[PDB]
């Protein structure tokens, strides 16, 4: 009280029986968005 | 009104006066592969009327000794129109089809072919005569192009199988008193979804005379068998360069 100075795991689990599906896509064409370019 | 038909399918029509009905092999129309069983993710190519219409291939004489004949699919249309540029350009194929085997003559002439699709034919050799020698046959053989190939030992189908139980596959006879043509639709058969146009051909088509061609002297001695089929909810996936096999 008289001396104030004195006062985790961002992920977890998750079941997956399967592999991933695959949703249909169509295309895209535009600026801004660009999920192929990485940075490793 | 069952002797009479009209298929049209594309931008081709066929009509026939002397029908015996239409087979539905195994009882099941052909379609495009589900979601539930595709495996590929890519997104198919669905040509729809420049790949699914018919397709008149080169016609073959019958005479009172001929052997018989038979085609294999997809093979026959490799190289024809826009079916064959897309199974090469694709690693991927997949379609049914719907087979017009053709044959008329008079009411003078007799004889009975037996219009059969045998799924996976695969051939045998006779195995140099004594059978101690393990040939096999040339791909010019086992995938005779649209040109068809002739059977040397029909009744045991060049495979070691018996003619006389053929019955037991999809099927239609052309008798020549009572018909002149046969169609069977079938569809895609296999132990995969989509497959490769070229090196695997799902079924063979065989034209067997069982009962001889026979007439008088003086009538018609020509009497032609033509084949004319069409691919049937054709579909392509994998696309890549041209490859011809
Ligand atoms: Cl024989
Ligand atoms: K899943
Ligand atoms: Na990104």
């Amino acid at each position: 009280d008289p001396i104030a100075d004195m006062i985790r795991s961002l992920t977890a689990l998750q079941v997956l029986p399967t592999a991933a599906n695959t949703e249909a896509s169509s295309h895209r064409l535009g600026t801004g968005v660009v999920p192929a370019l990485q940075a490793a | 009104s069952d002797r009479v038909a009209q298929l049209t399918i594309g931008n081709s029509t066929i009509t026939t006066q002397e029908a015996a009905n239409i087979v539905i092999a195994y009882g099941e129309w052909p379609e495009y592969c589900p979601d539930t069983d595709a495996t590929a993710v890519d997104k198919p190519t669905r040509p729809d009327v420049s790949v699914n219409r018919f397709f008149t291939l080169d016609t073959k004489s019958w005479a009172k000794d001929s052997k018989g004949w038979y085609w294999k699919f997809p093979d026959v249309l490799t190289e024809v129109g826009v079916f064959g540029q897309n199974a090469q350009f694709h690693y991927l194929y997949r379609s049914g089809f719907c087979v017009h085997v053709q044959c008329n003559a008079s009411k003078f002439h007799q004889g009975a072919l037996l219009v059969a699709v045998l799924p996976e034919y695969v051939l045998g050799t006779i195995a140099g005569g004594t059978g101690n020698e393990n040939s096999h046959p040339p791909y010019a053989t086992t995938q005779p192009g649209q040109v068809g190939a002739v059977l040397t030992h029909p009744y045991v189908l060049d495979a070691g199988i018996p003619l006389s139980q053929l019955t037991v596959c999809p099927h239609q006879w052309i008798n020549l008193r009572t018909n002149n043509c046969a169609t069977i639709i079938v569809p895609y058969m296999n132990t995969v979804p989509f497959d490769s146009a070229l090196n695997h051909c799902n079924f063979g088509l065989l034209v067997i005379p069982v009962v001889p061609l026979d007439f008088n002297t003086g009538a018609t001695s020509e009497i032609p068998i033509t084949v004319t089929i069409a691919p049937m909810c054709a579909e392509f996936a994998g696309l890549r360069q041209a490859v011809k096999q």
